[PDB]
C-alpha cells in the first residue's frame, strides 16, 4: 500500500527548466509519451534529458531516477566469484607478469605513484602467444588478485543476429564500466570481432567490423574513456586491425612466447 | 506409413512449418519430440537436388537413432534422385539398412501406371493403353 | 476440474478477473497435424502404385 | 578431454555408447554438423548454451560427434561462411579451456 | 479588451468538446447499422447520426465515430498523411535550368515525359502511343541527377512529391509499404502529380533470394511500389522521376521498361558540358585578369559538376589564404590541381542498368 | 467582464493539468479541425483544435492533448531521438591546437574551411564563393584525426555534434536514417552546428549488387546521410567532420566533392613533428634536462603520434620502475622499445 | 449477432467502372497463356460439370511466373475484364498490416467474400509479399507474414469442389515462393510466361502498333528479326518511343528512322559479351 509500483520511462525533453513551471516530456517505453511534471519528492537538477524514470500509473509524474538499460547478457560478463588462479600458478612469464600488473593491477592498488610524477598509465594490454602459453591463465590470476569490478568478455560473445547489435553491446559494456570508479574488461580471444577491416566486393565481415569500429571508439575515440583498463588476449595477432593494435587502445603488447 | 499405421512425417527443412517443430528450431533432433509422441514414426526427406541440408539432415536423425534413442518404432526414409552424389557418412555401411531403387517404368509398368490414373477419367471402352505406353519410352510415372 | 485432467498444450478457459482455469476446452489441433496440412503430401496406398 | 579419431566405422561412436551405458553422470550428444546454425551468432550461442546445460547436471559428459562435420561441409543456409564457423569455434576454444571455471564437465569429441 | 473575453470565451466552449475516433465504413448493414474499423484497431458495428447523409457513407469512407456509443459523426476525406504532405510541400530551392550545364539533351527528355504529356494529352493520343510515365536519372555521383529533379520541381507548373527512398523506411510492419500507398494515393487524387524518389537503390534493390526478415520488409515496400508504377490499377497522370548512382542494384522489375520507360544517363561532364558548369559557378566570382576557362577544362577529365564547383571553391579559398579579394586563373590553376588529386580516393563510378 | 475572464481561466488551469497525451497532428480540415495520432496510436478527430491557433499548427507537430478529451492543450518542442541529443557535446573538451605536433597545414586546411565560414562569413559573401561544405580527415591510425575534432571543438563556440559511425547502424529498419536524419536537425536548429562523424567507414562502406544477402540497412543509412550532406534541400549551416582509417572502403558517392569537399591526408609524423609530438606529452612529466628529443625522433621511424605519445607513457614506467622521481634520456630510449613491440630474439649473433 | 457473410470485408470486389480496358486482343503472342488461363480459370468458372463428368479434377488456383513484362498481370486484366464472374484484386503487400492478426484476418475475408460471390476469381499480384520460403520467429514482421501464408494456406484448403471460386496469383520471383504454395490444391497449375519468341515478337509488335498511326514504309519484321532478347513491355517501349520521336518533330505518323532510334534508346544492350569466346 505504502510503496505504489513505478512504471518506468524515459525522459527526452524538459520545457521551460528555467522557469518554476519545469514540464518533462517522457517516453514509457511501449505505453505512450507523456508531458508531466516532476513530483515534489525530488530535486529538479536530479532529472536530466536522457535519463531513465519511474513515473507512477495515475499522474505518470516522475518520481525516481533510474540507472541506464543494460543488456542481461552484458551484466552477466563482469566476473562475480574470482577464479582459484594466482600468479603462483604462472611460470616462466616473470616479465611478462610484471608488465602486465604494472598496468593493470599498481595502478589501482596504489594510483598515487602516478598522479605526483604526472605518469598516464596505459590502459591497454594485449596478450598475444600461440595456444596453451598461459595468455587465460594470466588474465584468471588478473581477476582473482583485482580488486576493482572485472568484466570477462569473450569476442564470439559479441557476434549478433542482427545489425549494429553486436556494437550496441559494446557501447553498454562501456557504459556499465564507467558505472564504476575503476573497471577491468577483459577480451578473450580478440579475433573473432577484431579482425582486419577488407572489402571484397559482397558485404564481408562488413557487420563483424562495426563492432570492431565501436570498440576502437570507446577505447580512444571523442570521449574519454575512462578509468577502465582493457586487457585483451588473442593467439592471432596478425588478423587484428592496425586501429585496434595501436596505442591508446592496446598500449602493451605483452608477447607470451613458448618458455626456455 | 498408411498401410502400417505409423505416422508420416515429412521433413522438408521449412521455417514455415519451425513454429510447430518448436519455437526453439535450433536442432532439427527436436523433432523427434513429436515424433516419439506418434510412434511408430516415419520421418520422410525428399532431396530436390554448398551441402544438401536434407543429406545433412538424415545424418543428425541417423547418429540419435542409432543408439541413442529410447523410443523404437521411429524409422526414418530418405529419397534421392542420385546415389552417387550422397556423402560417404550416409554411404557408409550401416547407416542406411537398406538401398531401394525406383527406375523409371518400363513398358509394362508404365501400363500399370497408366491403368492406374486412367480409371479417374470418363473412358470410352476400348481404349489401347498398351499402345500409349509403347508410345512414351524413358517416361516417368 | 480435476487437475490430473490439466494436461501440457491444453486449451482452457480462464475466468476474466481472476483468470481461474474454470473448464477444459477442445483441443487445438495437433502441432504435427498441422505440420503435415502444410506439406499437403497426397496420401497413397498400394492400390494406386503400378510398377 | 578426449577425442576419438580413425577411418569411418571404426568404432568411435560405439565407444560412446558404452561411456553413455555405465556412467553416474549426464551425457549430453550433439554432433558437429548441429553447431552450423542458420544465423549469425546463434552457433557460438548454442555452443554457450550446450556448455551451460552441462553445468547445471554436474557431473556431465558432452560427446561432440562428428566434430570435424561444422567445417568439412558447407550449407548455404549457414549465413556467415567460414567466418560464423570461425567464431563458433572460438566459442569452443573458451568452454573447453577459457576464463570461466569448468565444473566437473568431461568432453568427448570424435 | 472585449475580442480577448470573445477568445477566453470561445476557449470555454473549446474545452467542453470532446475527440472523435477517426475510422473507416466497411460497409451499411442496415439503414441505421454500420460496421466500420478503427484507423489501428478493432472493427464495430456501430450506429450514425440521423442528420448524415448516409449515401456519402460508401464502404472505404473514412469518419469520426463517437468515444462512448462509437456513432458515425461525419465523413471525412481521405486523409493525407504527415510524411506524404511534407513531400509535396519540400522546398526546391527555386533551381533553374540554367544552372544546369550540359544536361540539355537530358533535360528534354525528362521534360519530354513530365512537362508535354501533362499538358498536350491529345498530341500523344494522335498518334496512337500513351505516354510514358516514369524516368530513372541515372549517372557518377555528382553529375547532377538531384539538381535537375530541383530544377523540374522549382520550374513546372504541377503537383510535385518529392521524397528520399531512405526517409520512408519505417521499422513497424507494413509502414513502409503503407506510406508507398498513401504516396500514390495523394498523387491518384491530386492529378496531375510528379514522385521523385531519390536514391531509389534505398528501397529499390535486387530482391535477395536468402535475405534477413529486415531484408523482407524492404521488398515488400518495394513490390508495393512495383503495384503502382504498373500493376492491376492504371495509373493516370502520375509521372514518376527516379534518381541512383549505382542502378546496377535494382531489380529489373523496377528497371523494367513498363515501369521505368526512360532511363536517362546524367553521365559525367564532357569538354563543352565541363566549360558550361565552370562558367556557371565562376559566374559570381569576383575575378580580375583573363581567366582562361579551357585550360582548366582540360585539367577537369574525370570530374562531376561538385568538383568544378569545388574548383570554384578551392580558388577563392586560395584568395582568402593569400589575403586576396579577387580569385586569378593561377588560383583557379591550383584549385582544378588540387581537386584533381582527391579523385584518386574515389573508386569505381561506371556502373549502368542491367 | 475581468471577473468573468479570470474565472475562466481559472477553469482553464484544471483542465490544463498535467499529466498531457503527447501527439502528432495529423491534418488540419475546415469542416478549424485537426486529425491527431496519439502516442497510443490511435488516430482522433477534433471538431475543434483546443487551446492552440490552428495557424500555428502544421502536419507532424509534436503536441500535448488532454489525456481525456484529446483535446490541443499546447504546442511542444521538436522532438530528437535521445541518441542524437546525447551526441552533442557540452563539457567542451580542453585540447588546444598548440596540443597537436606536426599538422599545421591540415589544421589551417580544416580550421579554413569549418570555423572561418562561421566567424568570417563576409571573405565568402564578397568573393562570390560558397563555403566548403563538409571535410573528411583521412590517414593512418593515431595520425591526430580525432584529436584534431577535439580541438576543433574546443576552439569553437558552435554546437558540435560528436558522433561514430557504429552509432548510426540500427537494428529496425529506419531507425538509423532516423538518427541521421535528426542529427541534420538538431544542428540545424542549433546554428552555428558542427557534427564529426568518427569512423565514417562503419556507414560508409561501398555499395555492392549482391543476389543473395547484403547489408543494405547500413546502405540505406548510408543514403540517408547522402542526403543530408548534398540532397534535395541544401544545408549551408552545419558543417561536417569525418575521420576514417580507410578511404578506400568508402562508397563514392560519400567521397563526393559536394558531401566532402577537402579529403586532409593525414601523413605518418615526421621526424620534426614526432620530436614535436613527445615534447607535447611530456610537459606534465619531470623530464631531466639533458633528453635528446631530435635523437629520439631519429630513434622512432614509422611511429605515429599514439606511438610518440606512449613513447613519453613508457618512459615514465620505467623511471617508477626504477623509482626515479625524473625522467632521463635513457628512460625514453628503452620505452621506444617498448612501443616498438619487437618481438623476442636471440639475434645476438648478427654482426 | 452473426453478419452476413459479404460483410466485415476490407476488401471489395471489382465493381463494373474499375475493371480494366485491356482485351484480350489488345494481348499479342500469348496463345499457349491465354489457353492454360482459360482452362484453368474461366472455363472452370462456367464448365464445373464438363470437368466433373470427364473426371478432371480443377486447378484451385493458377501460379503465373516469368521474367517482368511478360504479360503477367496483363492477363489478370483481360480476365477481369472479359469475364462473367466476380474479381477481387489484391497484392500481397497490403495483407502485411501494423495490427496484429489484420492480416490473416483480411485474407479469410478475400476468400469469404469470394465464397459469398460464387463464381468468383481472386488475383493475387506480387505473392512474394507474403509468400517468402525463409522466417525469422523473432521479428514480428515474419511472424505476421507467417501466419499471413499460413491462413492463405488454410483458406485454400478449406475449399472443397463445390465452391466454385479460383485464385491467381502473379510473382517475377516464383524461386522464392515457399513450396508448400504450390502443393496440389492451392496451386495446381503453373503457367509460365517467359520472354516473347521470335512469332511472339512480331505478335506483339503487330498488336501494339495497330492502334499507332505508322507509315506504309516501315517494316516490323526489320526489328522482329533482331535476336535481342526482348519482353513485351520492351517492344511497348519500343512503339512508345517512336511515337515520342514523331511528337517531337511535330508528326502523327511514326516512320522507319522513328522506328530505328526508338529500337536503340529502349535496348541499350551492351555487349557483355566478348567475341573470342566463340
Ligand atoms: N606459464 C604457465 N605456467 C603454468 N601453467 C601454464 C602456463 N601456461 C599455460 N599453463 C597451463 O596450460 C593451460 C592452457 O590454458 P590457457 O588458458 O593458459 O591457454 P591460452 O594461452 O589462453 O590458449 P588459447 O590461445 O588456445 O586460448 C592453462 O590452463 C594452465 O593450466
Ligand atoms: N571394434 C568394434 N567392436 C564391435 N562392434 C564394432 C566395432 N567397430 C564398429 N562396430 C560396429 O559398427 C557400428 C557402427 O560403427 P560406429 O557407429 O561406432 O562408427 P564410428 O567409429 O563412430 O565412425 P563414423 O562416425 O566415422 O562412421 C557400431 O554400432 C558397432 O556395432
Ligand atoms: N550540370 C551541372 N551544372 C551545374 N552544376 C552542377 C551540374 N551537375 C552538378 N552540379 C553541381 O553539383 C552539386 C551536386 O549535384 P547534385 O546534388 O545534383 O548531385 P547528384 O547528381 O544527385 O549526385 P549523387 O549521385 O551524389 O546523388 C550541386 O552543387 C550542383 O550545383
Ligand atoms: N600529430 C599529433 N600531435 C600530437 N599528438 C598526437 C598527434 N597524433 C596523434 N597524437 C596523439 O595520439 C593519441 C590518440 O590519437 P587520435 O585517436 O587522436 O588519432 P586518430 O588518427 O584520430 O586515431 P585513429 O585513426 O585510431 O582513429 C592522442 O593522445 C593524441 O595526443
Ligand atoms: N503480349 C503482349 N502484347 C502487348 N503488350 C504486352 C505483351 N506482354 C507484355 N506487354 C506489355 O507489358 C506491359 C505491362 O506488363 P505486365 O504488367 O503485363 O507484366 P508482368 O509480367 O505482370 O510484370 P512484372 O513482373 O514486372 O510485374 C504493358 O505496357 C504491355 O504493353
Ligand atoms: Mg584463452
Ligand atoms: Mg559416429
Ligand atoms: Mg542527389
Ligand atoms: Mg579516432
Ligand atoms: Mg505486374
Amino acid at each position: 500500500q505504502s510503496e505504489q509500483p513505478l512504471q518506468v520511462a524515459r525522459c527526452t525533453k524538459i520545457i521551460n527548466a528555467d522557469s518554476e513551471d519545469p514540464k518533462y516530456i517522457i517516453n514509457v517505453k511501449q505505453f505512450a509519451k507523456f508531458v508531466v511534471d516532476l513530483s515534489d519528492q525530488v530535486a529538479p537538477t536530479d532529472i536530466e534529458e536522457g535519463m531513465r524514470v519511474g513515473v507512477d500509473r495515475n499522474k505518470y509524474q516522475i518520481h525516481i531516477p533510474l540507472p541506464p538499460k543494460i543488456d542481461p547478457t552484458v551484466t552477466m560478463m563482469q566476473v562475480e566469484e574470482k577464479p582459484d588462479v594466482t600468479y603462483s600458478d604462472v611460470g616462466g612469464c616473470k616479465e611478462q607478469i610484471e608488465k602486465l600488473r604494472e598496468v593493470v593491477e599498481t595502478p589501482l592498488l596504489h594510483p598515487e605513484r602516478f598522479v605526483n610524477l604526472g605518469i598516464e598509465p596505459p590502459k591497454g594490454v594485449l596478450l598475444f602467444g600461440p595456444p596453451g602459453t598461459g595468455k587465460t591463465l594470466c588474465a584468471r590470476a588478473v581477476a582473482n588478485r583485482t580488486d576493482a569490478c572485472f568484466i570477462r568478455v569473450i569476442g564470439s560473445e559479441l557476434v549478433q543476429k542482427y545489425v549494429g547489435e553486436g556494437a550496441r553491446m559494446v557501447r553498454e559494456l562501456f557504459e556499465m564500466a564507467r558505472t564504476k570508479k575503476a573497471c577491468l574488461i577483459f577480451f578473450d580471444e580478440i579475433d573473432a570481432i577484431g579482425g582486419a577491416r577488407f572489402d571484397d566486393g559482397a558485404g564481408g565481415d562488413n557487420e563483424v567490423q562495426r563492432t570492431m569500429l565501436e570498440l576502437i571508439n570507446q577505447l580512444d575515440g571523442f570521449d574519454p574513456r575512462g578509468n577502465i583498463k582493457v586487457l585483451m588476449a588473442t593467439n592471432r595477432p596478425d588478423t587484428l586491425d592496425p586501429a585496434l593494435m595501436r596505442p591508446g587502445r592496446l598500449d602493451r603488447k605483452i608477447e607470451f612466447s613458448l618458455p626456455d | 506409413a498408411h498401410h502400417t499405421d505409423c505416422t508420416f512425417i515429412r521433413v522438408s527443412g521449412s521455417e514455415l512449418v519451425q513454429k510447430f517443430i518448436g519455437e526453439g528450431a535450433r536442432m532439427v533432433r527436436e523433432l523427434f519430440v513429436m515424433a516419439r509422441e506418434h510412434a511408430p514414426s516415419i520421418i520422410f526427406m525428399d532431396e530436390i537436388d554448398g551441402d544438401s541440408e536434407v543429406q545433412r539432415t538424415m545424418l543428425e536423425l541417423l547418429n540419435q537413432l542409432d543408439g541413442f534413442e529410447a523410443t523404437k518404432n521411429i524409422k526414418v526414409i530418405m529419397a534421392t534422385n542420385r546415389i552417387d552424389i550422397l556423402d560417404s557418412a550416409l554411404l557408409r555401411p550401416g547407416r542406411i539398412d537398406r538401398k531401394i531403387e525406383f527406375p523409371p517404368p518400363n513398358e509394362e509398368a508404365r501400363l500399370d501406371i497408366l491403368k492406374i490414373h486412367s480409371r479417374k477419367m470418363n473412358l470410352t471402352r476400348g481404349i489401347n493403353l498398351r499402345k500409349i505406353a509403347e508410345l512414351m519410352p524413358g517416361a516417368s510415372g | 476440474i480435476d487437475i490430473n485432467d490439466v494436461t501440457p498444450n491444453c486449451r482452457v478457459a480462464l475466468r476474466n478477473d481472476s483468470y481461474t482455469l474454470h473448464k477444459i476446452l477442445p483441443n487445438k489441433v495437433d502441432p504435427l497435424v498441422s505440420l503435415m496440412m502444410v506439406e499437403k503430401v497426397p496420401d497413397s496406398t498400394y492400390e494406386m502404385i503400378g510398377g | 578431454g578426449v577425442i576419438l579419431y580413425g577411418p569411418p566405422g571404426t568404432g568411435k561412436t560405439l565407444l560412446a555408447k558404452a561411456v553413455a551405458n555405465q556412467t553416474s553422470a549426464t551425457f549430453l550428444r550433439v554432433v558437429g554438423s548441429e553447431l552450423i546454425q542458420k544465423y549469425l551468432g546463434d552457433g557460438p550461442k548454442l555452443v554457450r548454451e550446450l556448455f551451460r546445460v552441462a553445468e547445471e547436471h554436474a557431473p556431465s559428459i558432452v560427446f561432440i560427434d562428428e566434430i570435424d562435420a561444422i567445417g568439412t561441409k558447407r550449407y548455404d543456409s549457414n549465413s556467415g561462411g567460414e567466418r560464423e564457423i570461425q567464431r563458433t569455434m572460438l566459442e569452443l576454444l573458451n568452454q573447453l579451456d577459457g576464463f570461466d571455471s569448468r565444473g566437473d564437465v568431461k568432453v568427448i569429441m570424435a | 479588451l472585449t475580442k480577448q473575453y470573445e477568445k477566453s470565451e470561445n476557449d470555454l466552449k473549446a474545452l467542453q468538446s470532446v475527440g472523435q475516433i477517426v475510422g473507416e465504413v466497411l460497409k451499411q448493414l442496415t439503414e441505421e447499422k454500420f460496421i466500420v474499423k478503427a484507423t489501428n484497431g478493432p472493427r464495430y458495428v456501430v450506429g450514425c447520426r440521423r442528420q448524415l447523409d448516409k449515401s456519402k457513407l460508401k464502404p472505404g469512407t473514412r469518419v469520426a465515430l463517437d468515444m462512448t456509443t462509437l456513432t458515425i459523426m461525419r465523413y471525412l476525406p481521405r486523409e493525407v498523411d504527415p510524411l506524404v504532405y511534407n513531400m509535396s510541400h519540400e522546398d526546391p530551392g527555386n533551381v533553374s535550368y540554367s544552372e544546369i550545364g550540359g544536361l540539355s539533351e537530358q533535360i528534354r527528355e525528362l521534360r519530354e515525359v513530365i512537362e508535354l504529356p501533362l499538358t498536350n494529352p491529345e498530341l500523344f493520343q494522335r498518334v496512337g502511343i500513351i505516354p510514358p510515365k516514369g524516368c530513372l536519372l541515372y549517372g557518377p555521383p555528382g553529375t547532377g541527377k538531384t539538381l535537375l529533379a530541383r530544377a523540374v520541381a522549382s520550374q513546372l507548373d504541377c503537383n510535385f512529391l518529392k521524397v528520399v527512398s531512405s526517409s520512408i523506411v519505417d521499422k513497424y510492419i507494413g509502414e513502409s509499404a503503407r506510406l508507398i500507398r498513401e504516396m500514390f494515393n495523394y498523387a491518384r487524387d491530386h492529378q496531375p502529380c510528379i514522385i521523385f524518389m531519390d536514391e531509389i537503390d534505398a528501397i529499390g534493390g535486387r530482391r535477395f533470394s536468402e535475405g534477413t526478415s529486415a531484408d523482407r520488409e524492404i521488398q515488400r515496400t518495394l513490390m508495393e511500389l512495383l503495384n503502382q508504377m504498373d500493376g492491376f490499377d492504371t495509373l493516370h497522370r502520375v509521372k514518376m522521376i527516379m534518381a541512383t548512382n549505382r542502378p546496377d542494384t535494382l531489380d529489373p522489375a523496377l528497371l523494367r521498361p513498363g515501369r521505368l520507360d526512360r532511363k536517362i544517363h546524367i553521365d559525367l561532364p564532357n569538354e563543352q558540358a565541363r566549360l558550361d558548369i565552370l562558367k556557371i559557378h565562376a559566374g559570381p566570382i569576383t575575378k580580375h585578369g583573363e581567366i582562361d576557362y579551357e585550360a582548366i577544362v582540360k585539367l577537369s577529365d574525370g570530374f562531376n559538376g561538385a568538383d568544378l564547383r569545388n574548383v570554384c571553391t578551392e580558388a577563392g579559398m586560395f584568395a582568402i589564404r593569400a589575403d586576396h579579394d579577387f580569385v586569378v586563373q593561377e588560383d583557379f590553376m591550383k584549385a582544378v590541381r588540387k581537386v584533381a588529386d582527391s579523385k584518386k580516393l574515389e573508386s569505381k563510378l561506371d556502373y549502368k542498368p542491367v | 467582464m475581468k471577473d468573468k475572464i479570470k474565472e475562466n481561466s481559472e477553469k482553464i488551469k484544471v483542465n490544463k493539468t498535467l499529466p498531457y497525451l503527447v501527439s502528432n497532428v495529423i491534418e488540419l480540415l475546415d469542416v478549424k479541425c485537426a486529425v491527431i495520432k496519439t502516442s497510443t496510436r490511435q488516430t482522433y478527430f477534433l471538431p475543434v483544435i483546443g487551446l492552440v491557433d490552428a495557424e500555428k499548427l502544421k502536419p507532424g507537430d509534436l503536441v500535448g492533448v488532454n489525456k481525456d478529451s484529446y483535446l490541443i492543450l499546447e504546442t511542444l518542442p521538436t522532438e530528437y531521438d535521445s541518441r542524437v541529443k546525447a551526441m552533442e557535446v557540452d563539457e567542451r573538451p580542453t585540447e588546444q591546437y598548440s596540443d597537436i605536433g606536426g599538422l599545421d597545414k591540415q589544421i589551417q586546411e580544416l580550421v579554413e574551411a569549418i570555423v572561418l565560414p562561421m566567424n568570417h562569413k563576409e571573405k565568402f559573401e564578397n568573393l562570390g564563393i560558397q563555403p566548403p561544405k563538409g571535410v573528411l580527415m583521412y590517414g593512418p591510425p593515431g595520425t591526430g584525426k580525432t584529436l584534431l575534432a577535439r580541438a576543433c571543438a574546443a576552439q569553437t563556440k558552435a554546437t558540435f555534434l560528436k558522433l561514430a559511425g557504429p552509432q548510426l547502424v540500427q537494428m529496425f529498419i529506419g531507425d538509423g536514417a532516423k538518427l541521421v536524419r535528426d542529427a541534420f536537425a538538431l544542428a540545424k536548429e542549433k546554428a552555428p552546428s558542427i557534427i564529426f562523424i568518427d569512423e565514417l567507414d562503419a556507414i560508409g562502406t561501398k555499395r555492392f549488387d549482391s543476389e543473395k544477402a547484403g547489408d543494405r540497412e547500413v546502405q540505406r543509412t548510408m543514403l540517408e546521410l547522402l542526403n543530408q550532406l548534398d540532397g534535395f534541400q541544401p544545408n549551408t549551416q552545419v558543417k561536417v567532420i569525418a575521420a576514417t582509417n580507410r578511404v578506400d572502403i568508402l562508397d563514392p558517392a560519400l567521397l563526393r566533392s559536394g558531401r566532402l569537399d577537402r579529403k586532409i591526408e593525414f601523413p605518418m609524423p615526421n621526424e620534426e613533428a614526432r620530436a614535436r609530438i613527445m615534447q607535447i606529452h611530456s610537459r606534465k612529466m619531470n623530464v631531466s634536462p639533458d633528453v635528446n628529443y631530435e635523437e629520439l625522433a631519429r630513434c622512432t621511424d614509422d611511429f605515429n603520434g599514439a606511438q610518440c605519445k606512449a613513447v613519453c607513457v613508457e618512459a615514465g614506467m620505467i623511471a617508477l620502475r626504477r623509482g626515479a622521481t625524473e625522467l632521463t634520456h635513457e628512460d625514453y630510449m628503452e620505452g621506444i622499445l617498448e612501443v616498438q613491440a619487437k618481438k623476442k630474439a636471440n639475434l645476438q649473433y648478427y654482426a | 449477432d452473426v453478419l452476413p457473410p459479404e460483410a466485415d470485408s476490407s476488401i471489395m470486389m471489382l465493381t463494373s467502372d474499375q475493371k480494366p480496358d485491356v482485351m484480350y486482343a489488345d494481348i499479342g503472342g500469348m496463345d499457349i497463356q491465354k489457353q492454360e488461363v482459360r482452362e484453368a480459370v474461366e472455363l472452370p468458372l462456367t464448365h464445373f460439370e464438363l470437368y466433373k463428368q470427364i473426371g478432371i479434377d480443377p486447378p484451385r488456383g493458377v501460379l503465373m511466373y516469368g521474367p517482368p513484362g511478360c504479360g503477367k498481370t496483363m492477363l489478370a486484366k483481360a480476365v477481369a475484364h472479359h469475364t462473367t464472374a466476380a474479381f477481387i484484386r489484391v497484392v500481397g503487400s497490403e495483407f502485411v498490416q501494423k495490427y496484429l492478426g489484420e492480416g490473416p484476418r483480411m485474407v479469410r475475408d478475400v476468400f469469404r467474400l469470394a465464397k459469398e460471390n460464387a463464381p468468383a476469381i481472386i488475383f493475387i499480384d506480387e505473392i512474394d509479399a507474403i509468400a517468402t520460403k525463409r522466417f525469422d520467429a523473432q521479428t514480428g514482421a515474419d511472424r505476421e507474414v507467417q501466419r499471413i501464408l499460413l491462413e492463405l494456406l488454410n483458406q485454400m484448403d478449406g475449399f472443397d469442389q463445390n465452391v466454385n471460386v479460383k485464385v491467381i496469383m502473379a510473382t517475377n520471383r516464383a524461386d522464392t515462393l515457399d513450396p508448400a504454395l504450390l502443393r496440389p490444391g492451392r496451386l495446381d497449375r503453373k503457367i509460365e510466361f517467359p520472354l516473347p519468341d521470335r512469332r511472339q515478337k512480331r505478335l506483339i509488335f503487330s498488336t501494339i502498333t495497330s492502334k499507332m498511326n505508322l507509315s506504309e514504309e516501315v517494316d516490323l519484321e526489320d526489328y522482329v528479326a533482331r535476336p535481342d532478347k526482348i519482353s513485351g513491355a520492351d517492344i511497348n517501349s519500343i512503339c512508345q518511343e517512336s511515337g515520342m520521336l514523331a511528337v517531337r518533330e511535330n508528326r502523327y505518323i511514326v516512320l522507319a528512322k522513328d522506328f530505328e532510334k526508338a529500337y536503340k534508346t529502349v535496348i541499350k544492350k551492351d555487349e557483355q559479351e566478348h567475341e573470342f569466346y566463340k
